[PDB]
DNA sequence: GCCATTTTCGCGGCTATTTTTTTACTCCCAAAGTTCCGCTATCAGTTAGTAAAAT
DNA sequence: ATTTTACTAACTGATAGCGGAACTTTGGGACACCCACAGGTTACGCGAAAATGGC
RNA sequence: AAUAG
């Protein structure tokens, strides 16, 4: 199997899985362990941001890279900010400061 | 730094390093 | 779509020098997920070079492996210094070498 | 090992209040006692005196400074609702935090850029 | 919500009639208590009418399949309905609640239907590339043009504005001429039909 | 953009402040048109647009109207992923415990208020009175009134004194306590102690004061009167193939809180005897409290499946949460 | 790239001044100071901080002088 | 009680997809005993000694 | 009022690939709001024709 | 003298509005007497911490 | 649930 791009997640707006749904492979706790170790900073914010649920910043990736200049606009992930509403919506503020 | 052979570097998550090296080897684990 | 041999020659020139991430589960340590320059072969099956398989426990009797495409020149050079296979011969818990 | 077990040493209970913001009895954490004692110190005041506690890995992890780390490990609920009570600020100081918003991580290859930013923020 | 039909009850009854209280008060606790299943029952809401009419269609149904011994067939039950079949089937997929998006999928137990779910409103990475793409060749098709006659195609398109014009607000840029702003329009639309500045655009069909 | 998280309690003006409306019917979508119904779980005039830069009505149905309300429907032109970020708010008819703050041990009403759990949940379960303002009365604020006992000393003293029960009763005993006067007497009766159980008592209890001084939250918070109502396209009610509908079980605990809201300010209006309203308010508490952690408070709310409800603390928490199957670990484009 | 990491020292640091360089070649219009070989511009950032021509101190003397003129 | 009978025979835990690769599949799946299902015992609390 | 014993509470590995479920049931009527077909009437766009101009 | 084009008027379609009758939809009512519920469950195990009990 | 590592 293998995708570069295709279907997402009505709620989280990541991949689906499986390759009835020409889904994504999951980069999971561990995964991320790893690039920790390694320090691989970067690596890992693509994976998180511009590859997952940055609904913005994944379409100016996919833009990028057919115009071949290769760097990214990381932006928040769908699924904090889900977290954020549903802790919200349990009757207690969760937000951000500058 | 063992993986390196010099000294760690600055920025090192060496915590990391530590729990995935002591949790790795958990399954080889069972007067003259 | 159509598989164009130009197609090919310009996927050989796109994989060229772009380095690429294998990952076997579980991924037990930071060895568990290596950078390898690709090598394009006909066929489905990757190939794997042997003195890296005691680094991901990795045998041949059906083990599958995941593949990650490292996007912005950032996460190319992390992958180039810091995952590739050749800057990783010794084992960080112990400091003896694990390409034996 | 020493590692690990230097993240099951960081927190002291104060047995003398003196001068500083701390009673008697609490489990607080030892660097914040550390860099106020030094402040003390510095102003030539009764400093604090504290024993230092052993705590588990799971109830060292727990008690960290930041909530989202904690929520993130186990017991969210616990967490959480200590947390909304207390009113705590998060920093993002750690790695999962930054995991789970989304930013560079605070080693590495990011580690200078975090640096950059505490630099701001001091100016 | 029978409390409520029983409080009901109790504004209205009448002890001259002789009858005693239970008699009148049970027609309106079930009538309370119906009505509060046909009302709140169901996560999409069908009204009274309809939700008489999909019980009576079960309870046919059901003494159908007594009689027969196997399930009756639509037009059966049209037929002993005296309603038309269309409206049985209406009847039919209406009548469905929704599914949980937490139900497992196949024989799994850590599965979840919600885990399968797209997102249809999702445009495609390579479709917003080609409507760039599309933008950059048509500001290049019409620099190759008369200041003039660019400035009216893109009023009358919409082209880098929030609005479209029709030909009166066009011609109100200089000169206020329907007829004229139409030929202009029809010359513009020519030149750029020609061959020799349309092979760009033409890749885009 | 942002530097550090701040979590804190949530006031009513916060939740109100939060919502672009107030959902005052459980309903979702018509049953033949499958459009959103007005004021519903879906409203459009709340939550935002179905479809991106259009009105229910059809009437504004391009960019060149965005920002305008349309005045025959009222639903503002502008793009659907707002629905995603859209809140909305119930305005609770009477007060609601919060059951974390009231069940997740140690209890942070009961440690604040130094009353038992059990007899909170006997005053909540309309089961004991307590007193609120004990006025010129022997009576002391907290003591457990029983109805026999409730009628006597009303008879006695008549209106000197309030006694309550429920929710308002213990919103009124939190609201009437001045903290800065507790943490000095507990500071006060510290300097005394020598027993080390009650140092330990004192102590924690002297932490959450203080900690209710300094956060600015108010202790009558913990109570809640305005219920927020998450975005729904976090809960989406989506068409299957067939004509089926799949829904997330959110919308079932809304609908039930909703309608025993609503039920509620009929019998109040209807001026019912006291018992089906005590027993309506049990149950707007208990749809409230399975709305946010269905299990904790007794069995579990289970659907036409047979199987428990999932609610927002699962959503948020355990293996399958958000924070570990989808914050801590994705699913990745460029993979294979 | 044991010759890069010495001429640097730290291989964070190494991946940075890479990048930047690999970006000036990729987005910008600078040019190679070294053959390029046929290679992509982080191989050719690699092998020009292996040659010693391109440090963290060059970069920023460079952006320095492009913002006075 | 059609509900109660296709409700065991085909979302049962023990009514299982026919194991078809070959004939030796479908006889040792004939022939199959499983202590979990209905009224038996769970992966995760089954200890060593079962 | 502290020392021990019983009761809740939360936890129990990671990646893949095969696949939906199923009980329970009044009727009628009057009043009200909504829809669906048909017709009207206006405006804007399109098209055919003819004169005006240019070769 | 002929050919191309610009101007103009007529046709036609879309569309907003309206009529009105059919259609869906909502609220009220029903007078032998009936008067306290489920309702499956569980062969977990372990450690902590929190709540009870003992004298 | 079953299967592979
Ligand atoms: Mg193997
Ligand atoms: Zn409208």
């Amino acid at each position: 199997h293998a995708r570069s791009t295709g279907s997402y997640s009505l709620v989280t707006q990541q991949p689906l899985g499986g390759k009835a749904q020409f889904g994504g492979q999951r980069f999971g706790e561990m995964e991320v362990w790893a690039l920790e170790a390694y320090g691989a900073a970067y690596t890992l914010q693509e994976m998180l941001t511009v590859k997952s649920d940055d609904v913005n910043g994944r379409t100016k990736m996919y833009k990028n890279i057919v115009d071949g200049n290769h760097a990214m606009e990381p932006g928040m992930p769908e699924s904090f900010n889900v977290l954020l509403k549903e802790i919200r919506s349990l009757g207690i503020n969760i937000e951000l400061e500058d | 730094d063992l993986a390196r052979g010099h000294l760690v570097n600055q920025g090192e998550a060496v915590g990391v390093i530590a729990a995935q090296s002591i949790g790795e080897p958990g399954t080889q684990l069972t007067i003259q | 779509e159509r598989e164009e041999a130009v197609v090919w020659d310009i996927l050989d020139e796109v994989i060229r020098e772009h380095p690429v991430l294998l990952n076997r589960a579980p991924t037990l340590h930071r060895l568990g997920i290596q950078a390898f320059e690709p090598v394009l072969i006909e066929g489905k099956a990757i190939q794997l070079h042997p003195l890296v398989c005691a680094a991901y426990n990795a045998d041949f009797d059906g083990d599958q492996m995941a593949v990650h495409v490292p996007l912005t020149l950032e996460a190319q050079l992390e992958a180039r210094t810091l995952m590739m296979s050749t800057n990783n011969i010794l084992s960080p818990a112990s400091g003896d070498p694990i390409i034996v | 090992i020493e590692t690990i077990v230097r993240q099951m040493l960081r927190k002291c209970t104060i047995t003398f209040a003196g001068d500083s913001e701390f009673l008697p009895g609490e489990t607080v954490e030892y660097s914040q006692v550390k860099i106020a004692n030094r402040k003390l110190v510095e102003e030539g005041k009764e400093p604090a005196r504290f024993e230092r506690e052993l705590l588990g890995i799971t109830k060292a992890s727990l008690a960290t400074e930041s909530f989202i780390s904690a929520a993130s490990f186990q017991e969210t609920t616990r967490v959480l609702t200590e947390a909304a009570v207390s009113g705590k600020r998060d920093d993002l100081r750690g790695l999962k935090e930054n995991v789970i918003v989304g930013r560079l991580i605070p080693a590495g290859t990011g580690f200078a850029y975090h640096q950059d930013r505490q630099a701001k923020r001091a100016q | 919500e029978g409390n409520i039909g029983l409080m009901k009850a109790v504004d209205k009854f009448e002890y001259r009639r002789g009858y005693k209280f239970s008699t009148y008060a049970t027609w309106w606790i079930r009538q309370a208590i119906t009505r509060s299943i046909a009302d709140q029952a169901r996560t999409i809401r069908i009204p009274v009418h309809m939700i008489e009419t999909i019980n009576k269609l079960n309870r046919i149904s059901r003494q159908m399949l007594q009689e027969m011994g196997r399930e009756p067939l639509p037009e059966e039950l049209a037929e002993r309905m005296q309603m038309p079949e269309d409206k049985i089937r209406k009847v039919l997929k209406i009548a469905k609640e929704p599914i949980s998006m937490e139900t497992p999928i196949g024989d799994d137990e850590d599965s979840h239907l919600g885990d399968f779910i797209e997102d249809t409103t999702l445009e495609l990475p390579l479709d917003s590339a080609t409507a760039t793409s599309l933008k950059a060749a048509t500001r290049d098709v019409l620099a190759g043009l008369t200041p003039r006659e660019a400035k009216v195609l893109r009023m009358r398109f919409g082209i880098d504005m929030n609005t479209d014009h029709t030909l009166e607000e066009v011609g109100k840029q200089f000169d206020v001429t329907r007829e004229r702003i139409r030929q202009i329009e029809a010359k513009a639309l020519r030149k750029l039909r020609h061959p020799s500045r349309s092979e760009v655009l033409r890749s885009f069909l | 953009e942002f530097d550090a998280i701040k979590i804190g309690l949530a006031s009513p003006d916060m939740i109100r402040s939060w919502s672009f409306g107030e959902v005052k019917k459980p309903e979702t979508i018509n049953y033949r048109t499958f459009k959103p119904e007005r004021d519903g779980l879906f409203c459009a005039r709340i939550f935002g647009p179905v479809k991106d830069y259009e009105c229910l009505c059809g009437k504004y149905k391009r960019l060149k109207h965005r920002g305008v309300i349309c005045e025959k429907c009222g639903v503002e032109v502008t793009q659907t992923k707002v629905r995603r970020d859209r809140m909305g708010h119930i305005e609770l008819a009477s007060p609601v415990a919060h059951i974390w703050f009231l069940k997740s041990l140690p209890s942070r009403i009961g440690l604040l208020m130094d009353m038992p759990l059990r007899d909170i949940e006997r005053v909540l379960y309309f089961e004991m009175y307590v007193v609120t303002e004990p006025g010129m009365t022997d009576l002391e604020r907290g003591q457990m009134l029983t109805e026999e006992e409730y009628l006597d000393r009303l008879e006695e003293w008549g209106d000197e004194f309030t006694a309550k029960m429920g929710a308002e009763a213990i919103k009124d005993l939190l609201a009437s306590m001045d903290l800065p006067a507790e943490a000095e007497q507990m500071r006060e009766e510290l300097d005394t102690t020598n027993s080390e159980t009650k140092r330990k008592k004192l102590t924690k209890r002297l932490k959450l004061v203080e900690a209710f001084v300094a956060s600015g939250n108010k202790p009558e918070w913990m109570i809640l009167t305005v219920l927020p109502v998450l975005p729904p396209d976090l809960r989406p009610l989506v068409p299957l193939d067939g004509g089926r509908f799949a829904t997330s079980d959110l919308n079932d605990l809304y609908r039930r809180v909703i309608n025993r809201n609503n039920r509620l300010k009929r019998l109040l209006e209807l001026a019912a005897p006291d018992i089906i309203v005590r027993n309506e308010k049990r149950m707007l508490q208990e749809s409230v409290d399975a709305l946010l952690d269905n299990g904790r408070r007794g069995r579990a709310i289970t659907g036409s499946n047979k199987r428990p409800l999932k609610s927002l603390a699962d959503m948020i928490k355990g293996k399958q949460g958000r924070f570990r199957q989808n914050l801590l670990g994705k699913r990745v484009d460029y993979s294979g | 790239v044991q010759d890069a990491v010495e001429k640097i020292g730290n291989r964070f640091d190494l991946v940075l001044v890479a990048a930047r360089r690999a970006r000036q070649m990729q987005s910008g219009g600078k040019d190679a100071l070294v053959p390029e070989e046929n290679d992509k511009p982080t191989v050719i950032a690699l092998r020009e901080i292996e040659e010693g021509l391109i440090t963290k101190d060059v970069l920023d003397a460079r952006e320095r002088q492009e913002q006075q003129e | 009680i059609s509900a109660a009978v296709k409700e065991f025979f085909g979302s049962s835990q023990l009514s299982q997809f026919m194991d078809q690769n070959n004939p030796l599949s479908e006889v040792t799946h004939k022939r199959r005993i499983s202590a979990l299902g209905p009224g038996g015992l769970t992966r995760e609390r089954a200890g060593f000694e079962v």
